[PDB]
RNA sequence: AGCAGAGUGGCGCAGUGGAAGCGUGCUGGGCCCAUAACUCAGAGGUCCGAGGAUCGAAACCUUGCUCUGCUACCA
RNA sequence: AUCUCUCAAAUAAUAACGGAGGUGUCCCAAGGCCAGCUCAGUGCGGACAGAAACCACACAUAGAGCAAAAGGGCAAAUGCUGACUUGAUCUCGGUGUUCAGUACACACAGGGACAGCAAAAGCUCGGCCUAUCGAUCCUUUUGGUUUAAAGAGUUUUUAACAAGAGGUGUCAGAAAAGUUACCAUAGGGAUAACUGGCUUGUGGCGGCCAAGCGUUCAUAGCGACGUCGCUUUUUGAUCCUUCGAUGUCGGCUCUUCCUAUCAUUGUGAAGCAAAAUUCACCAAGCGUUGGAUUGUUCACCCAUGCAAGGGAACGUGAGCUGGGU
RNA sequence: GUGAAGAAAUUCAAGUAAGCGCGGGUCAACGGCGGGAGUAACUAUGACUCUCUUAAGGUAGCCAAAUGCCUCGUCAUCUAA
RNA sequence: GCUGGUUCCUUCCGAAGUUUCCCUCAGGAUAGCUGGUGCAUUUUAAUAAAUAAUCUUAUCUGGUAAAGCGAAUGAUUAGAGGCCUUAGGGUCGAAACGAUCUUAACCUAUUCUCAAACUUUAAAUGGGUAAGAACCUUAACUUUCUUGAUAUGAAGAUCAAGGUUAUGAUAUAAAUGUCCCAGUGGGCCACUUUUGGUAAGCAGAACUGGCGCUGUGGGAUGAACCAAACGUAAU
RNA sequence: GCCAACGACCAUACCACGCUGAAUACAUCGGUUCUCGUCCGAUCACCGAAAUUAAGCAGCGUCGCGGGCGGUUAGUACUUAGAUGGGGGACCGCUUGGGAACACCGCGUGUUGUUGGCCU
């Protein structure tokens, strides 16, 4: 885009994917650092939402300052089990309005378990 | 200044028309030709090794060759004047049936029945071909509705 | 530029098999004296005709079709190819790498 | 180079493009193609007349500026500023086919005995079928008198011969005057701007359905 | 020099002076550019039809020698 | 947004929409060559379910595909095959099953006995002379990736054991190591008899009653031990050898026209009356307020 | 009518796809009894317009605008 | 030579120095083929987060990609990514469009082989198809381990057959710079300068409606913006006639006819008081000049004039003149 | 002509003079002999100042010359004009 | 390869002005047409159940008119409907985050017109094959085969059954191999269809008819216009 | 009346929304030791069933979109053929016979192969 000295194939950023019996600690150890009464949007209409950190050492971790700081940006999906019929490889299908989520359904979620108040701001 | 070579001329003809792009139906790579089923050659844009080229799109042939996946025709073409047969190799989804043979066929075996009938009382074959013909002398009753039923035109002004 | 392998495996007219064979040029082949073409242009230009069979100006193609011996290993036979109208050239090939970035 | 007016009495070359292929372009200045108070609605102006001529005469871009201006200043000297709907229906998409002869000086000296005769672009024009409606007035009934005696001085603009209709639709919509009154009456003609609505009865219900509330409340 | 050229004019008229003519027509039609053999695997049978008389009812005794066909039904 | 988004829209055909087909596999699979005219290509079909896995042959005509031949693990029932019906061992016996069903069809019980002690062998069966040709068998994978281990395979493996004819090669079997055979023909030994699931009852038989209560439950219901597994299967093979019992079923019936049941579709009279039951609310619902 | 082309910092030019390049003016101070010269330092760019292709175009491409060149005919 | 989109009137074919363009390359992967996996965008998003990056989720009928122009196809591919490999192979002859149904070339289907991926069926005899290119003579490799050298060997040389390549872009193939006002020839109207001829963008030439001007007053005289029409003085157009010759530009002398009228006879109009002058109808009867420079038509003067208008067979060289040309 | 291999025709080696290139000299030898902005208490100018680039920049004199497209140049005079 | 002349009569027949290739573009070869030379033969040749050409019957075949923009591809005129929050001016407000219009966006419904290089359908004219005895069904034989166990299938030879041969209207006769046979390879015009140009008695063409080759009766006249296509004669 | 597998014709079969679904099932769901791919046992893979009829799928409803198909538009538009037919040309009127379309209205919303199995 040269706005940023920065160009293809660069190998810019690093990410990773999370499922199953690991992501619902390493949230948890977020959401001391979220404050987890989060604000309102933090939030997308397709029942899955996310959010973004500074100062990515208190969950724990020893601080090693050959490594650096790190301000980083979180998504956690949640579903309906049978989802996976949009992405399954035979018979695969669309969900329809259900079991398709709304922004609500999260914000349920988030405010009955957790206790994360919707912060209307 | 050219057509001279070899696709050029091809707009509405070598596409697929409407509705139809995408993946080929399978029930034309069943079908089965003997020598002497008599073919047409026409046009396809599905199979994109092999054409009939710029001229023969529209005509239809004979079959003498039986081979992997190809059908090889006569066919006749203007030259000026020396109409030649050509020999022209062709996988098989470019090609349709004929079924101008195929109301001749039940033109057969109608009259090998209706000959076997005519088996039975002699007289007659009446087994020839004739369209219609001068038909008749009727006497038409109204019987609905008496005439005038008067049409008249007055039409114009607008 | 045209990457080739400098190895490579096709039809041997001996053996009649698939084996690797190696490859390499042509160059030049000087034209070597007193042949029979050669023992003609030079007989008749003993003096006084000047320049008959006519030395060829008008120069058309950018680049030669350049052409690749094909040598078997195994059974030390030569063959030939073509290859198509490309003015770089190199053998043994420096393989291309798919998806790199430039490096600074 | 501004070619006098009877070069095009005939429509004989061929349906010409605007493309996106060739620059070069030069402007047709017609900008408007509706005159009168255009914010009324339907109800403002019953009354409609075209003017429409009886060949497939070719039309030249110009008269159609003066189309524009010399019934507007009729109108506007008779029957108010805002009492009508002037519309001019044609566009000149059509270009005319021109070698400048800019080839004077001296300094050029070869171009074209006829050697060769490609075209370059000055103008437009109009291509014309028979009935095609031209020049047309949406206003109300008690300026019959107003547009026809003005639209005298805009036939003698567009040449040849021309007849003058008298609509009987009601305005510059598509339905008859006397088909106009009673399906508007319930729910069946909605208003719009300068048209109506056609039969909000499919679909499926509940469009039908509002339309059935704010008539009766 | 453009004169006048590249025409089709007459031309065709004198085509049709001489008739147009389907090559000629013919039965037993050549044989060649098919599959080049297809062709001769007629001709092993070409040299097997020897009998009308003698061994064309043979055979038939010798069909009801393995009682019938009552198996291959399907293949 | 997209109305007519829908006028210039179509489709892949049905079994796309419903994902059934490729039609890229299946076309250059029935890619009959068109010298022969209409001898069949006979191709073998396995599908599977979460509970079943199934065996058809079939071949194609001009207007369609008969499907001579068919297998389940519903069968198996009849073989004392009670549960885990989606297992390696599983798909042996079901290849095996119409490896001799089609020979009672065409009469070549005796002829093409295949395989018949199997601990993984690799026996692609021979052409016999001075008879019958022997008929030969396509395989497809359907949907599912042709992955080194895939349970298809296995369905091969007792087809082609039981005298088939297969264009047939062994590199994606599972246990045969990918890095790099060192055929370890055994393995299928243990797969054929069950014996890579027949250790995870026996690396479980101590650790977690709740597994039993987990995967590879029921077998608790029925007393099945980490055992016995191998000769329910060889027992049952030899019984696949004696005869498949061609599902001969005489209920015939209670089917027809019960109860309706689908909801017959409404027609002009219905509907537009059923509309007049709608059109005169909701004037009433305005004539209610006035 | 092809074409040699050019159009870049106030002005002049240099720049063959990874940079905005040099010089003079212009701008500030020191040096001056005060002005110049002298000394240090700063500042100065839709690279003629619209597009093309791409990892990036002042340069590569053609396209129009401005402007010489440069000889030719004769809607 | 050569490629597309039209030009093309719905088979094909096809025109001009008609329109829009393109090509003399490029790729060991951009090829061969199995494997997974779907892009154009756009919505809601998410520390630093816009035009900013990256991840997530929905809508995604192809609005992309496919080396290059333009068409066409293209959706678990013919694209993205990945694996692995050389069919960009040897070989034999036919067949497709160029057309004389030739040759080159390029595609296409086989038969035989040797293989290459894929589990198989299959797919593959180069770029997804319409371009991406050449004949003898030789030079020259690669070739059987090949015959010929004519008396007989042996050995080297050349010579031959067979596959390519070095080469012919004016593309079926000569090796190729000028000008003759000193120029001498066969001829040509198949081909101009001159004279006539149909046509009129050009220009002289009127009509119409009136936006306005004319102190007021649209129309006395004017008439813009646009509307549509005749002549042949030129100005080009075109090539129809004369190339075995039509003596081709001016002025002098000199008959003539012509109205779209300058002024004289008879009127009418007016912002026509008169004098003066303008408009417009009818009207070719006599009139339309003497000079400075130039070779002139015009141009521009000086003067007469109570006042100086346009035009015709290029008017006219066996009447001249020859100043230009 | 001299060397080396080679059974030999032949293969190269060492060589290698004059020419052209290479180094100067020369135009009473052919033939050449630029533009750009800025700049003076009116304007106009350009005595000047900067920059560009060449083998060096048309110098002393002439002139719409018999030689200036623009031409029927701009200005007095000869002329009734 | 360029011009001039190329000498006796009647009878018969009667073209070319095109494609390719060529330092060709005024000429030659090339096919084309024509003429000659016979020769083989049809109950389509000698005191039809077999053909070859125009319509029918049936069957495929194309995007040109005509349409079509309330589909794409574009380009395109008018306002309207708006929660709008893209929001530009504001406004009642410290701004408003309260509220209020307005104006730009936007969507929704439309609307005026258009297309040689845009297509969702779509003509007449004209393309193409077919309208049987060289058949049509039926047997079991053949296969040295890559295919397939009926050692299927496919094609082949050979028996079995078979009406009157299968649309109309004709055939002034059909059917072929040489000489590559003399010429000719410059054309012209009208109607529709039509580019180039403002255009023309100009050029540039596709499909016919005619002129050159052709007199002729008729618009006085005029190669083509419209009647009709020319053995000697009377009506 | 369905369900599966394989299809075939590939929208009357689609999509949006709503509703239902007996059985057979399809699915959903569950685990990770081996085959096995994986950043990630979610997609893939191996094991098999606790729980489920919500979705998917099937069936149906909507003066639903869409598409199929009929009827009118309409003998209109264009048109092969013909003329001593007009018009200043432009263009149109007749004789000769083929003859449309979008719009506009209505009807319809998968038919089916074989292979099983289910039985409300």
């Amino acid at each position: 885009v040269r706005s940023f000295g920065i160009r293809r194939n660069e190998k810019i950023a690093v990410h990773c994917t999370v499922r199953g019996a690991k992501a619902e600690e390493i949230l948890e150890r977020g959401l001391k650092v979220r404050e987890y009464e989060l604000r309102r949007e933090n939030f997308s209409s397709t029942g899955n939402f996310g959010f973004g950190i500074q100062e990515h050492i208190d969950l724990g971790i020893k601080y090693d300052p050959s490594i650096g700081i790190y301000g980083l940006d979180f998504y956690v999906v949640l579903g309906r089990p049978g989802y996976n019929v949009n992405h399954r490889k035979r018979k695969s299908g669309t969900v329809g309005f259900q079991h398709r989520l709304t922004k609500e359904d999260a914000m349920k979620w988030f405010q009955q378990k957790y206790d994360g108040i919707i912060l209307n701001t | 200044t050219n057509s001279k070579g070899y696709r050029r001329g091809t707009r509405d003809m070598f596409s697929r028309p409407f509705r139809k792009h995408g993946v080929i139906p399978l029930s034309t790579y069943m079908r089965v030709f003997k020598i002497g089923d008599i073919v047409d050659i026409k046009g396809h844009g599905a199979v994109q090794k092999g054409l009939p080229y710029k001229a023969y799109h529209g005509k239809t042939g004979r079959i003498f060759n039986v081979t992997q996946h190809a059908v090889g025709v006569i066919v006749n073409k203007r030259v000026r004047g020396k109409i030649l047969a050509k020999r022209v190799n062709v996988r098989i989804e470019h090609i349709h049936h004929s079924k101008c043979r195929e109301d001749f066929l039940r033109r057969v075996k109608e009259n090998e029945r209706l000959l076997k009938e005519a088996k039975e009382k002699g007289q007659w074959v009446s087994l020839k071909r004739q369209p219609e013909q001068p038909k008749k002398a009727h006497f038409v009753k109204k019987l609905e509705e008496p005439i005038a039923l008067a049409p008249i035109p007055y039409e114009f002004i607008a | 530029m045209v990457n080739v392998p400098k190895q490579r495996r096709t039809f041997c007219k001996k053996c009649k098999v698939h084996k690797l064979h190696k490859v390499t040029q042509y160059k030049k082949s000087k034209e070597r004296k007193g042949a029979q073409g050669r023992r003609r242009y030079d007989r008749k230009q003993q003096g006084f005709g000047g320049q008959t069979k006519p030395i060829f100006r008008k120069k058309a193609k950018t680049t030669k079709k350049i052409v690749l011996r094909m040598e078997c290993t195994e059974c030390k036979y030569r063959k030939q190819t073509p290859l198509k109208r490309c003015k770089h050239f190199e053998l043994g090939g420096d393989k291309k790498r798919k998806g790199q970035m430039i490096q600074f | 180079g501004r070619r006098p007016a009877r070069c095009y009495r005939y429509c004989k070359n061929k349906p010409y493009p605007k493309s996106r292929f060739c620059r070069g372009v030069p402007d047709p200045k017609i900008r408007i193609f509706d005159l009168g108070r255009k914010k009324a609605t339907v109800e403002d102006f019953p009354l409609c007349v075209h003017l429409v001529s009886d060949e497939y005469e070719q039309l030249s871009s110009e008269a159609l500026e003066a189309g524009r201006i010399c019934c507007n200043k009729y109108l506007v000297k008779y029957c108010g500023k805002d009492q009508f709907h002037i519309r001019m229906r044609l566009h000149p998409f059509h270009v005319i086919r021109i070698n400048k002869m800019l080839s004077c000086a001296g300094a050029d000296r070869l171009q074209t005995g006829m050697r060769g005769a490609f075209g370059k672009p000055q103008g437009t024009v109009a291509r014309v079928r028979i009935g095609q409606p031209i020049m047309s007035v949406r206003s109300s009934d008690r300026y019959k008198a107003q547009v026809i005696e003005a639209l005298r001085r805009a036939k003698f603009k567009f040449p040849g011969r021309q007849k003058i209709y008298v609509s009987k639709k009601w305005g510059f919509t598509k339905y008859e005057r006397e088909r106009y009154e009673e399906l508007r009456d319930d729910n069946r003609l909605e208003p719009d701007g300068c048209n109506v609505k056609y039969r909000p009865e499919h679909g499926p219900i509940a469009a039908w359905e509002k339309a059935q509330r704010d008539v009766y409340a | 020099a453009k004169s006048k050229n590249h025409t089709n004019h007459n031309q065709n008229k004198k085509a049709h002076r001489n008739g147009i003519k389907r090559p000629l027509r013919k039965r037993h039609e050549s044989t060649l550019g098919m599959d080049v053999k297809f062709l001769i695997n007629q001709r092993y049978a070409r040299k097997g039809n020897l009998s009308r008389e003698e061994s064309v009812k043979r055979y038939n005794e010798r069909i009801a020698s393995q009682k019938g066909k009552p198996k291959p039904v399907t293949l | 947004k997209n109305k007519q988004y829908f006028k210039r829209y179509q489709v892949k055909f049905r079994r796309r929409r419903e994902g059934k087909t490729d039609y890229y596999a299946r076309k250059r699979l029935t890619f009959q060559d068109k010298n022969k005219y209409n001898t069949p290509k006979y191709r073998l079909i396995v599908r599977l379910s979460n509970k079943d896995i199934t065996v058809q042959i079939a071949y194609a005509r001009i207007e369609g595909d008969r499907v001579v031949c068919a297998a389940y693990s519903h069968e198996l029932p009849k073989y004392g095959i009670q549960v885990g019906l989606t297992n390696y061992a599983a798909a042996y016996c079901t290849g095996l099953l119409v490896a001799r069903r089609v020979l009672n069809k065409l009469g070549l019980d005796s002829l093409y006995a295949g395989c018949t002690e199997v601990t993984g062998e690799e026996f692609n069966v021979e052409p016999v002379d001075d008879g019958p040709g022997a008929f030969r068998c396509f395989l497809d994978v359907g949907l599912a990736r042709t992955t080194t281990g895939a349970r298809v395979f296995g369905a091969m493996k007792g087809a082609v054991d039981g005298g088939l004819n297969i264009p047939h090669s062994v590199k994606r079997f599972p246990g045969y190591s990918a890095e790099t055979k060192s055929f370890n023909a055994d393995v299928h030994r243990a797969h054929i008899f069950g014996q890579h699931v027949a250790d995870y009852m026996r690396s479980l038989e101590e650790e977690d009653e709740e597994s039993f209560k987990r995967q590879f439950s029921r077998y608790i219901k029925l007393g099945i031990r980490a055992d016995d597994l191998e000769d329910i299967y060889k027992k049952a093979h030899q019984a696949i050898r004696n005869d498949p019992t061609h599902k001969v079923t005489a209920k015939k019936s209670s089917a027809v026209t019960k109860k309706r049941w689908n909801a017959k579709k409404l027609t002009n009279e219905q509907r537009k009356t059923k509309i007049a039951a709608h059109k005169a609310a909701y004037v009433a619902k305005l004539q209610s307020e006035t």
